[PDB]
C-alpha cells in the first residue's frame, strides 16, 4: 500500500490541454493510441519499489545513441513505448563535468535482451526514482545512477507493527490454560500401557466441561486456571499504525480506508494536505521529466507546434 | 508471512497463530432445511 | 520389553538365593509392567531387576521367609534391642510412620528401591497435555 | 536530541509486546536431568509436544510438585508516552501533526 | 495473514463462552469409588440428578 | 471451517465451539395456543 | 527466547520476580512544563510547539 | 565417555579392595551415564568414579558384604552403641530420616556422593527453554 | 455501528475514488480492441467524435 | 593459575605430612579449577591450600586414613563419650544433620574450609547480566 | 535561580533538578548520511 497508493493518485485525473481548433481531440488519440496514461503509472511504482526505473521513447528511423533530440523531427511517426525497471538497465558511466546537461546521470545506457548493445541516449529516456540521493557521486550498492527505494525509511516503522499484530494474535489462543496436578504423576507416566488408560479417561472427562457438565475430582488434584491479561493492548496497535501512516505520508482516512480511529478529519479540511502532496509530485517529479516528451507528441501533431499551447 | 529464528514467532510447529491454520470444505443437504426453518438468523 | 528379566537377581543381588519360584513366577511377572520400550537399553535390565528385589525385601526373604520363621506383616521398625536382659522397643507405623504417607506407595524404604527411584525419574518425565 | 527520545521509545515497547506474559515451571530435581545429553532430551522433547498445544481447547496435565507460575507485564499508560514523544519532535521541526504524521 | 489473524481470534473467543464458568468437586477418597463399574455407577447416576 | 493440527481449533470431538453443533427439527400443536393467550411476547 | 511462544525452565529453588515500573500521571507532568516554557518565551502553544 | 572409568576406584579409593567383577560390571556401567561430553575434562575420571563409590557404600562393600556377612536392606543409622552391657539403639528411617526426603534420591548421605554433588552443580546449569 | 469517522459529507468519498482509478486503469485500456469494434458494428460506420 | 600449589600444605598445614601421593596427584587435580587468575595475588596460593584440605580432612587423614584404619564413609559426629564403662553415643545425618543441608556442599564445616569460604566471598562477587 | 539554605533546594552538590546541569557540543559527519537515510522522522 505504500508503494502503490501514492502513485496511482498521481494519473488517475491529468492533463486538460488548452487550445481547440479541432486538435485537442487528436492530441489525446495518440496518447490513447500508445496507452501514456497507464506506461507512466507502471513506470512510477517500479521506480517506487525498486531505485529506479525509465520508460524509453522510439521515433521512426532513429539510429542511436546520439545527442538525441526528438523534437525536430515534424511528423507523425511515434511507435515505441517500453517501461523497464533499474533491473533491466545500466548506468554504466557518470560523466562528473560540471558543464554538461544531465550532469551526474550516466550518458549511456546498455539496454537489451538477446540480440544486441543498444547503447542508448538519456535524452530518449524518461528518468524516474523513488527518493533523490543526497550525494549521488558517493552512492554504492546497485542503484549507482538511480535513486533510493521507499522501503528503506519506513523498514523500521514497518516491521514494528508487523510483528505486534502477530504477537497479540498469538496471546488469544493462550486466553486461559487450566493446569492439573496430580500427586504421584511421575509414576502413572512411566509405561505406555499405564498412561494410555490415564490420557483416555481424561480427554473424555475434559472434552465436556463448562457450564453443563461439572468435573469430579479427587481432594488431593489441584485445577488451577491462569488467566492472561488483556489490558491495553487495543490502543497499542493503533499507535504503531500511525506511525506506519505518517512513515508512508498518508493520513489514516486514506491509508487503512475510512478508519473509525480518525478524530482530527473536520468536515471541510479532510484531507487537503493529502492533494497538496500529490500535485508535487505531478509539477517536481512527472513535470520536468517529460520534457523530451510532451513538446514531441504536441509535435506529432501532423508535424505544427504552436508556442501558447500547454495544459 | 513471518518468521523470527528464535522465539518462534511464524513456525508451524510451535506457534499455533496462524501459522497452524488451513480450510477444509464443508456440505449440507439436509440440515438446509432444518436451519431455515428453526433459526431466525438463516432465515 | 521383549526379554523378562528372570533368574539374574541371584546374581546381581548377591543375598537373595534362596527359592526360584517365589521370585520368578511371584515378582517378576507383577514388576515388569512398570519397564517400557520407551526407556534406554542400560535400563530396562536393572530397573525391573531392582524394583523386583524390593518387594521381596519388603517381605522378608524370597518366599517371606528365611529359614527362621520369623516375619511380621507390618514391617515396624527396630528402635534399641539389649541382651543382657532380653529388651526391645519398636516403631508405630499404622497409616503412616517416619515421613511416609499413607495413600502412596512409599519406594523410597530400602536400597532396592531408592536405586529405582533415580532411574524412574530420569526415563519417566512427567507431563500430560490431555 | 527531541528524535533520539522518540525512537528509543518505540524500539521499546514494540520489543514488551514479545514478552506479554513469559511463563515458568519448576521441576523439583532439574539440576540432575540436565546432566547428560541423552537425559534431557528425553525431557525436553516431551515438553515440547506438551507445551505446544496448551490454550484454550487442550490442558496441561502436572506432578504435584510442580509449580507453573506466570509473570504478565504491563502495558499501563505506555500509549500516551508513545504520543508525548512525537510532539516534542513535531515541535523542533516546527510542523503541526496536521502536516507531520499525516492527519493523525 | 490479516485474514487468518481475525478468523481465529473468532473462533478462540466463541469457544470460551463454553467454559464461562466450569467448577469442580473434590471428593476425599475418590481414587476407590471409581475402582470398578457396579460402583461408579451408583456415584455417578446420583450426582446427575443433584447437579441437573 | 478451520481446523488446526495442533490445539484442535475445529476438532469435533475436542473442540465444542461450532465443531459439535447441529439442528433437530421442532414441532408444536397444543403449545401454540399456550403460548399466544399467555405470553405478551408471542401475542 | 523467552515470552509467548517458548516457556522457560527452571528449577523448585530459582525464584524469577519481575519488577514492573509505574507510568503513572508522567504525562500530565510532561505538558506542564511546556507551558511554562512558552509563558516565559510569552509565545502560546498554537505557535511555540507548533498547532498542538 | 570415550574412556570407561573402570578398576581406578582400587587406587584411587584405597578402602575398596574386595572384588572387581561387583563394581566395574556391575556399578560402572550403572553410573557413567550421568557424565557427558559436555562436561570438562578434568571432571569426566573422578565424578564417575566417586558417584559409583556412592553406589558401592550405600550397599555394605563392593559386592554388598566385607568377610562378615552383616549387611541390613535399610541403612538405618546406628546411635548410641554400648559394651559393657550390650545396649544398641537404632535410627528411624520409614519414608525419610534426618533432613532426607521421599521422592527424590539423596546425594548427601556420604562422602562419595557429596564429591559428587559439588561437580554436579559446576558442571550442569539448570535452565531448559523448551 | 463502529464507524465514528463517517462525516456526513465525506462518508465513501475515497471509496469512490478508488473505483474510479478501475475503471480508468484495468478496464479502459485493455477494452481497446472492443469498444473500437463495437462501435463499428453500427452498420460498419464509425464516426470520430464518438465517445464515453 | 600458572602454578599448582602441590606439597606445600606439609609446611603450611604441619598435621598433614603422611603421603604425597593421595595429597598432589588425588586432590590438588580436583580442586585448582575454583582458583582463577582473576583472584588477588596473595590468594591464589593459600586459598587452593586451604580448600585441599578441607577434602583431606573431610576423609580421614591424606590417604583417607591414618596408621589406625578406622574411618567412616559418613562423617559422624560424636556427641559423648566414656570409658569408665565403654559407652558412645552418636549424632543423626541423614539428609542434613545439623543446619547442614542437603542439595549444596557444605564448606562451614572444618576450619580448613570456612578459611576458604571467607575467601571466597571476597573475591568472587555474585552478580551476573545474562 | 533558587537556593534554600535548609533542604538544598538549589545545591549544586546535593540537588540535581537543574543544579547539576550543563551542555556539551555535539558533531557529526557520517551519521548525517545514515540517519536521513534510514530514520522516516529525520527525512
Amino acid at each position: 500500500k505504500a508503494v502503490t497508493i501514492p502513485a496511482l493518485d498521481a494519473v488517475r485525473k491529468w492533463r486538460d490541454w488548452q487550445a481547440d481548433q479541432k486538435d485537442i481531440s487528436r492530441i489525446e488519440a495518440t496518447e490513447k493510441r500508445l496507452g501514456l496514461q497507464q506506461k507512466l503509472l507502471q513506470c512510477k511504482t517500479l521506480a517506487r519499489l525498486w531505485g529506479g526505473a525509465a520508460i524509453v521513447i522510439g521515433v521512426k528511423d532513429q539510429d542511436m545513441a546520439t545527442p538525441f533530440e526528438p523534437e525536430t523531427v515534424n511528423k507523425d511517426d511515434l511507435v515505441y513505448l517500453t517501461v523497464m525497471s533499474r533491473r533491466e538497465l545500466s548506468p554504466e558511466e557518470l560523466e562528473q563535468d560540471p558543464l554538461d546537461e544531465f550532469y551526474a546521470r550516466p550518458k549511456r545506457y546498455q539496454v537489451s535482451n538477446g540480440r544486441n548493445l543498444s547503447f542508448v541516449h538519456p535524452s530518449r529516456i524518461v528518468h524516474q526514482v523513488g527518493e533523490t540521493h543526497p550525494d549521488p557521486m558517493l552512492a554504492t550498492g546497485v542503484n549507482v545512477g538511480w535513486g533510493d527505494s521507499t522501503l528503506q525509511a519506513l523498514y523500521d516503522a514497518m516491521m514494528n507493527s508487523d510483528n505486534t499484530q502477530a504477537n497479540i494474535a498469538s496471546l488469544v489462543f493462550e486466553a486461559n490454560v487450566d493446569v492439573i496436578g496430580l500427586p504421584d504423576f511421575m509414576e502413572n507416566m512411566s509405561s505406555e500401557v499405564y498412561r494410555q488408560k490415564l490420557l483416555d479417561r481424561f480427554t473424555l472427562a475434559a472434552a465436556g466441561k463448562g457450564i453443563n457438565k461439572t468435573l469430579m475430582l479427587d481432594a488431593e488434584e489441584v485445577f488451577t486456571a491462569h488467566s492472561r491479561s488483556f489490558a491495553n493492548l487495543d490502543k497499542i496497535m493503533e499507535q504503531f499504525i500511525l506511525f506506519v501512516a505518517g512513515a508512508a505520508d498518508i493520513p489514516l482516512t486514506r491509508f487503512l480506508g475510512q478508519s473509525p480511529a480518525g478524530m482530527s478529519s473536520t468536515g471541510q479540511h479532510d484531507m487537503k494536505n493529502y492533494h497538496d502532496r500529490i500535485q508535487s509530485i505531478q509539477t517536481l517529479d512527472l513535470q520536468p521529466s517529460m520534457y523530451r516528451l510532451d513538446e514531441a507528441i504536441i509535435r506529432s501533431s501532423l508535424g505544427a507546434r504552436p508556442e501558447e499551447l500547454f495544459y | 508471512s513471518l518468521r523470527s529464528m528464535i522465539s518462534g514467532l511464524g513456525d508451524p510447529l510451535r506457534d499455533k497463530n496462524a501459522s497452524t491454520f488451513h480450510w477444509d470444505r464443508q456440505l449440507d443437504d439436509r440440515q438446509l432445511l432444518y436451519a431455515y426453518r428453526n433459526s431466525w438468523v438463516a432465515r | 520389553n521383549p526379554i523378562p528379566a528372570a533368574s539374574d537377581l541371584k546374581t546381581r543381588y548377591p543375598e537373595f538365593t534362596g527359592v526360584s519360584d517365589a521370585v520368578v513366577n511371584a515378582i517378576i511377572a507383577e514388576v515388569n509392567g512398570m519397564v517400557d520400550d520407551g526407556w534406554e537399553v542400560s535400563d530396562q535390565k536393572p530397573a525391573v531387576l531392582a524394583l523386583a528385589a524390593h518387594m521381596l525385601s519388603r517381605e522378608g526373604y524370597p518366599g517371606r521367609a528365611t529359614n527362621p520363621n520369623s516375619f511380621d506383616p507390618t514391617n515396624r521398625p527396630i528402635l534399641s534391642r539389649k541382651v543382657g536382659d532380653v529388651s526391645t522397643t519398636f516403631g508405630r507405623t499404622d497409616g503412616g510412620a517416619a515421613e511416609g504417607g499413607a495413600n502412596s506407595y512409599n519406594y523410597s524404604s530400602t536400597v532396592y528401591g531408592q536405586t529405582f527411584l533415580r532411574l524412574l525419574r530420569l526415563n519417566a518425565p512427567a507431563v500430560g497435555l490431555v
